[PDB]
């Protein structure tokens, strides 16, 4: 009634890495580059840098 | 993929009251009274603080 694992959006691996992390500017910037939506024009905007 | 908690300085502390010669025997007469009960600490909190 409150949660469905696989009709969600952050799903349990992002969590496993959320919970080890070492928490730094380090791995802000890997929870920030974890969002990255994986998509063809995502990949374009990638490709740019 | 642990992070520890407590540095060497506070493990240093720990060790340096295990090998201490002059720990407070009163204490143990403090630890006898309490002997692990919930209520008894609460009434006695105002002594172990001192």
């Amino acid at each position: 009634q409150l949660f469905a694992e696989y009709r969600e959006w952050h799903r349990s691996p992002m969590g496993k890495y959320a919970a080890e992390c070492l928490p730094s500017l380090v791995s802000i910037s890997g929870m920030t580059a974890m969002h990255i939506k994986m998509s063809p024009m995502a990949y374009i905007a990638q490709a740019k840098l | 993929s642990l992070a520890h908690v407590v540095d060497q300085a506070v493990i240093e502390t720990v060790q340096d009251t295990a090998y201490d010669t002059a720990y407070p025997a009163f204490f143990y007469v403090v630890e006898a009274m309490i002997h692990g009960f919930e209520e008894k600490f609460v009434m006695n909190v105002p002594l172990v603080s001192l």
